């Protein structure tokens, strides 16, 4: 029983770690998306 | 109640011309007078009071039945819906989720473009070797000029046909978009008339 | 449940990024 | 749960590498078409 | 900030969609063109072995092919400047109604309920007014009876 308890606490630790790193990936992707859309909007505003 | 409903029938909500219901002021009143004459003649005011108390309790319990709608599960209480509104309650995607499905469609388009790269680069070499075989054969300058002109004509006619096909397809998409937009504006005037 | 929430959100944003990259490259090459 | 985790992250990295590799393919195809 | 971000999200969907379908249009048109080029190169490489064009006929077909190329080129040019980009821009600017139909339908599904329940309240007041009018009319009839017997 104490073995299962240690595996589920390590399990939830890994879950919170993967949540945080996919959140960081979300931030990086959103930053790139914002920069690309700023460039596109400026370029096509000058174009049209 | 029919008399007061004709009094409180909304004139602006009437699609036809407004009907001044003075015939409902008079003839319905006379029929009501006959019914009230029978009611008062056959019956005492005391059990009139008893039955009026009973009907006031009926109206109070009629309101109480709708007040007692909290018998459902008190878990995330939101969306006050119509009584038995289940079939028409389609799971419309939210502000984000519609854009999620749209980005799924554009990602499918991205995969289609990625396959288009491989297809176009593989089939490009067929035309390249075909024009190289045109150059390889023993043909005159005028023959090769006719070959180039016909190659360009066969490019242009079918490219123009494909341009028409894609332009009319996206114009049909815009037409379906406006066919959805007409429902939007009609529902907007419905909400304004509701106000 | 919240994990599915951010999975769908990041899927939308990643397909958005793919669309932006493809649009940028098409404007780079075709003009 | 973690199986779909590496599944989703491999799809996202795969499409990202494809998006980055579209430039060279399009440049090669456009320069092949623009050269007789 | 969240509403501004979501309006920007819709505007970015339009931003991508301004060229997203246009890429597919250009790619499919180019692919149809190069399939037709492949088929014409094949057909003419097969035909020139069997059929030999005379030099006067070579120049006549040069004139005919070129005269059709100018018309095909101007008709293609008509569908690359202000016809395709305006259509795709209209399609992008018409990416609103999936949101607007749901947002209108939720409030309308609530508004039919509002109309029905407010008309129920109105009919409750109407029934109460009817009962009070009946009771007052009975009182007036009793008063008239009292005066007449008096």
């Amino acid at each position: 029983l104490e073995k299962e308890t240690k595996f589920q606490k390590e399990r939830l630790s890994d879950l919170k770690h993967m949540r945080y790193r996919i959140k960081d990936d979300l931030t990086t992707i959103r930053h790139s998306v914002v920069e690309k859309q700023g460039e596109w909007h400026k370029k096509w505003k000058e174009f049209l | 109640a029919q008399f007061l409903q004709n009094l409180l029938l909304p004139q602006a909500k009437r699609g036809s011309l407004p009907t001044p219901h003075d015939d409902h002021f008079g003839t319905s009143y006379q029929q009501w007078l006959s019914s009230v004459e029978t009611l008062l003649t056959n019956h005492p005011p005391g059990h009139v009071l008893a039955a009026l108390e009973h009907l006031a309790a009926e109206r109070e319990a009629e309101i109480r039945s709708l007040c007692s709608g909290d018998g459902l599960g008190d878990t995330e209480i939101s969306r006050p819906q119509a009584p038995d509104q289940s079939d028409s309650s389609q799971t419309l995607p939210s502000m984000v989720h519609l854009i999620q499905e749209g980005w799924r469609t554009v990602g499918v388009l991205v995969s289609q473009r990625s396959t288009l790269l491989k297809e176009r680069q593989v089939l490009t070499q067929r035309l390249q070797g075909l024009v190289e075989e045109v150059e390889r054969r023993v043909l005159g300058s005028s023959e090769r000029q006719v070959l180039i002109l016909g190659l360009r004509r066969c490019c242009l006619w079918t490219e123009l046909k494909a341009l028409h096909d894609q332009s009319q397809e996206l114009q049909d998409a815009a037409g379906h978009r406006q066919l959805l937009l007409r429902e939007l504006q009609a529902k907007q005037q419905r909400i304004l008339h509701w106000r | 449940r919240r994990s599915f929430a951010q999975v769908l959100e990041l899927s939308a944003e990643a397909s958005k990024e793919a669309a932006l990259a493809n649009q940028e490259v098409w404007e780079e090459t075709q003009g | 749960t973690e199986e779909l985790a590496e599944n989703i992250l491999k799809w996202r990295k795969q499409q990202n590498e494809v998006s980055s590799c579209i430039p060279k393919i399009l440049a090669e195809e456009s320069y092949l078409y623009k050269h007789d | 900030e969240i509403l501004e971000e979501r309006r920007l999200e819709m505007a970015r969907l339009q931003l991508a969609y301004i060229c997203a379908q246009h890429q597919l249009i250009h790619l499919k048109a180019s692919n149809s063109s190069m399939k037709s080029s492949i088929k014409w190169a094949e057909e003419s490489l097969h035909s020139l072995t069997s059929k030999a064009v005379d030099k006067e006929n070579l120049d006549a077909k040069i004139s005919s092919l070129t005269s059709e190329i100018m018309k095909l080129e101007k008709e293609v040019t008509q569908i690359k400047d202000r016809s395709l980009p305006a259509v795709v821009r209209e399609n992008a600017q018409l990416l609103n109604m999936p949101v607007v139909k749901g947002d209108f339908d939720l409030q309308i599904a609530k508004q039919d309920y509002y109309t029905a329940r407010q008309e129920l309240v109105l009919n409750q007041l109407i029934k109460q007014k009817a009962s009070f009018e009946l009771l007052q009319l009975s009182y007036e009839i009793e008063l008239r009876k009292h005066r007449d017997i008096y």
